[PDB]
């Protein structure tokens, strides 16, 4: 479930989150770039001239970086984004599923690949694997007995438990980012003020029309359907569902 | 110009290849690219920023109202019957 | 003209803005008092140094 | 009635203690 | 006492207090009492009449 | 290339089984609908008990020190058990 | 230009619709005992009127401090009339407002102006001191 | 305090941005507990904080100041000018944040007609970095329509 | 009874550095 401890150190260097300033962004450039090959032509610098900055300051950092303690010839993804002040930020990224089936072509393989692709590198355990490998196996796809049944109840138990513990211990950001019936506790509340973005998510979730109001404003369609067409008013939305689909 | 190009002074910045391998990068170099360094840090600078003068807020508010009655015009101009069929057959097709 | 003096250039901008074709405003009054109004009330009417009014 | 009913459904923010008070008070002086 | 007041005023009316428009009083505060819909002077603009989502 | 570290078994097989363990893995279906035909798979190697089950090194290493990751049991991964049965093409 | 596009005199409504819209607005003839529209057209409740409806919307879950209040501005003139028999009523209505909702600058100010009125600088003072 | 009698008649001016040069320090206290009860109040007072560390300053990330308070009622925001006087902007529902801008700004206005009145000397507006990255978005719309 | 048998502040916000150094 989690990779080895030298590999996770330098995966949490090599692809790190900045502090980002939260200024109004112009656009975001997700490019290719190898380690040990500095991008300054129709990919990048054409990119850079279009925008007027000095594409030999971002290369001089990204061949400081990237370059050492790096396999040879390995394509790194590299999210830029740029603010109104002409300035941008950019953040190195694993290679992309399509690239490692590539390399392992030539149920393990595909789980020891998607070891590498987590969303934050912050907490490599969350999200889970076992759910991001579903979309690593059908990417492959797109691109071309008595021990099982005792192993499949003992992995949806440790999957169920997994989630309810991450359900639980949802920072005050992800919080602020999708809603969370859990109660909050006032050490999540100093973890998540200390963070400097508590700003940023603060004002991006108090914005109307953005994913945690479309997350309350569904939760309320949820509870006028129940209002609507519930039996009785402490009816739970689990058997509502059971009477939709037995009743057709 | 190639002497004093931009950037030329990297060959003279780092007196030595092992002693510029000997620094490590780390992600506060990243992070220092999107401060601008003469000008402060702002949020956000949009049209809606700019202020507005009386006579600014009365020409909009003119031509506020020449649109309103210009959308009251058109309800008229546009009920020849022909569009008026049009629009009241597309709305019952999007109604229904 | 005083725009113009700074400028050093003559303007000639014809019709620059007629009243209205139904022209109305309402009172205005000064420049604390429109902000620092306070809630005196006697027994039906808002009463302030310088204005009356109804009140409900 | 109808204003209050208005009122509360279009603002969706408020504390239900200060309704449920005053009829609390009525429950208790009324009958 | 301070504690009835405490138990009976909102959050909303002990916000509103203190505030006085332009105009006057609030109109929330001048209007928070009324015997009678028909006594009320219904000072609201035409471009105020409207009323968003 | 694969490089083959350990053996997951303790008893060799013979070329009798190799063989009909790949003619029997030669054939498979596509889809999971009425229009269902039968297609023949590609590139199908030459051993079927050691490719992609147990002690095999994959090449997917990103980094200097960063080993080629050795290949564990198939109960070390959760939840993939179930992914047998319901990762289907519903 | 010359031809109007609005008209506001002559008028366009004789007599009749006065009536018709009176009542299709909603709107009910009290009578004068209760209420009547005032010089102003401002439509005017009678102290007593106003006095009835406290005593009967008193326990109820809508009243209000400003209600309190505007029966006591009702109640004001008359109070100026007759400051021995009308006090009492203002001293009723304080006492309500004591029991439902308190000490309140609203009420306090009320009977402050109403000590006023009445000629009562002594409880003017008192009623300040209290506040303070 | 005044040698002079004030100003009576306000310049009328749609105020989009803060000019904190007559303001010494702001304080915005905001309650980032829960948001389903403030949508809109918190919504307009982090915008008014934002177009406030944007607005038209030297370093106006040297007066403007955020607190976070875990248990608030309302979000507050506090104004101390060059002499020190405390206003308080009241928020209500549907106040947006150009509505506390300009409550703001009108107030600034006249907070500083009572210092040149006192005979404090301030300093007076002219044409810095945030007028040409105003002039900037003004050749934007001109060059639209 | 029956009833008692049974019965026994105020925090400055953190400017990202990426604006407050500078």
């Amino acid at each position: 479930r989690l990779p080895e401890a030298l590999v996770v150190e330098k995966a949490r260097d090599i692809f790190g989150r900045p502090e980002f300033p939260g200024k109004r962004v112009l656009h975001n450039w997700r490019f290719f770039i190898k380690a040990g090959k500095a991008a300054t032509g129709p990919p990048v610098g054409q990119e850079f001239s279009k925008l007027g900055l000095k594409a030999m300051d971002f290369a001089k950092v990204f061949n400081d970086r990237t370059k050492p303690h790096f396999k040879e010839d390995v394509e790194l993804i590299v999210r830029i984004q740029v603010y109104f002040d002409k300035s941008y930020l950019f953040t190195i990224e694993p290679p992309p599923t399509a690239w490692f089936i590539l390399r392992a072509l030539r149920l393990e393989m595909a789980y020891e690949i998607a070891k590498m692709k987590p969303l934050c590198w912050g907490r490599p355990e969350y999200p889970l694997l076992e759910t991001r490998v579903r979309r690593v196996v059908g990417q492959a796809r797109r691109m071309g007995t008595e021990e099982c049944e005792r192993y499949r109840r003992i992995h949806m138990e440790q999957y169920t438990t997994l989630r309810q513990r991450e359900l639980e211990e949802a920072p005050l950001i992800e919080r602020l980012h999708r809603p969370n019936m859990s109660p909050l506790t006032d050490e999540q509340i100093e973890e998540g003020l200390r963070d400097p973005c508590l700003l940023d998510t603060l004002w991006r979730a108090s914005h109307p029309l953005s994913p945690y109001h479309r997350d309350l404003r569904e939760r309320e369609l949820a509870r006028r359907y129940l209002n609507a067409r519930g039996w009785v008013k402490d009816m739970t939305p689990e058997e509502m569902r059971i009477v939709f689909m037995n009743y057709r | 110009l190639h002497a004093l190009r931009p950037h030329g002074n990297w060959d003279y910045l780092p007196l030595h290849n092992n002693q510029e391998q000997q620094e490590t990068a780390s992600l506060e170099l990243q992070g220092m690219k999107a401060s601008v360094d003469i000008g402060p840090n702002r949020f956000d600078l949009n049209e809606k920023d700019l202020s507005l003068d009386e006579e600014e807020q009365v020409e909009k508010a003119r031509l506020d109202n020449e649109l309103m009655r210009w959308r009251r015009l058109q309800r008229a101009q546009g009920s020849d019957y022909d569009h008026w069929m049009e629009a009241e057959t597309r709305r019952i097709q999007e109604m229904a | 003209g005083a725009f113009a003096k700074l400028a050093r250039s003559n303007f000639g901008d014809p019709l620059p803005s007629s009243f209205a074709q139904e022209p109305y405003f309402e009172e205005e009054i000064e420049a604390h008092r429109k902000h620092h109004r306070p809630d005196v009330y006697i027994y039906k009417y808002n009463v302030s140094p310088t204005h009356f009014s109804l009140r409900e | 009635d109808e204003i209050q009913r208005r009122v509360a459904d279009r603002t969706c923010v408020q504390e239900q203690s200060t309704r449920e008070v005053q009829e609390r008070w009525k429950r208790h002086v009324v009958p | 006492q301070r504690q009835i007041a405490e138990y009976t005023t909102d959050p909303p009316e002990r916000i509103m207090a203190g505030v006085t428009g332009e105009k006057g009083p609030l109109r929330a505060r001048v209007s928070g009492a009324r015997l009678g819909l028909q006594r009320t002077p219904a000072r609201i603009p035409w471009t105020m009449q409207g009323l968003h989502r | 290339d694969y490089k083959q570290v350990y053996l997951p078994y303790d008893a060799a097989p013979t070329e009798r089984e190799l063989e009909r363990e790949r003619r029997r893995f030669k054939q498979a279906y596509h889809g999971r609908m009425e229009h269902r035909k039968l297609v023949e798979v590609k590139e199908v190697p030459l051993n079927v008990y050691t490719y992609g089950k147990e002690g095999m090194s994959l090449p997917i290493a990103i980094f200097k020190d960063q080993k080629d990751p050795v290949i564990g049991p198939e109960w070390t991964y959760p939840g993939i058990y179930e992914n047998k049965i319901a990762a289907q093409h519903w | 230009q010359f031809v109007p596009l609005h008209l506001a005199f002559p008028r366009r409504h004789p007599n009749s619709w006065q009536e018709r819209q009176f009542h299709l607005l909603g709107y009910v003839k009290w009578p004068k005992e209760i209420g009547f529209y005032n010089a102003g057209d401002n439509f005017e409740l009678t102290p007593q009127a106003a006095y009835r409806i406290y005593k009967q919307n008193c326990d109820e879950t809508f009243w209000t401090r400003l209600h309190n209040e505007k029966t006591i501005i009702h109640l004001l003139p008359l109070v100026e009339q007759d400051p021995g028999t009308n006090m009492v009523l203002v001293d009723d209505i304080f006492r309500h407002h004591l029991k439902r909702f308190g000490a309140d600058h609203y009420i306090y100010n009320a009977v402050m102006q109403a000590a006023a009125f009445a000629k009562d600088f002594p409880r003017c003072e008192q009623l300040l001191a209290e506040m303070r | 305090g005044a040698k002079r009698p004030l100003a009576v008649v306000a310049p009328r001016t749609m105020h989009r941005y803060l000019f904190l040069m007559h303001m010494e320090k702001v304080t915005i206290t905001v309650s980032p507990l829960l948001f389903g009860y403030g949508h809109t109040i918190q919504k307009a007072v982090l915008d008014f904080y934002r177009r406030a560390i944007s607005a038209r300053s030297p370093f106006p990330k040297d007066k403007v100041f955020l607190f976070y308070a875990i248990d608030h009622i309302t979000p507050r925001i506090e104004v101390t000018w060059l002499d020190g006087t405390s206003y308080v902007p009241p928020v209500l529902e549907g106040a947006s944040s150009q509505d506390l801008i300009q409550m703001v700004m009108e107030e600034a206005w006249l907070a500083a007609d009572r210092m040149a009145a006192e005979g404090r000397v301030l300093n007076p507006l002219a044409i810095d970095d945030y007028k040409w990255d105003q002039l900037v978005v003004f050749k934007k719309v001109r060059d639209k329509e």
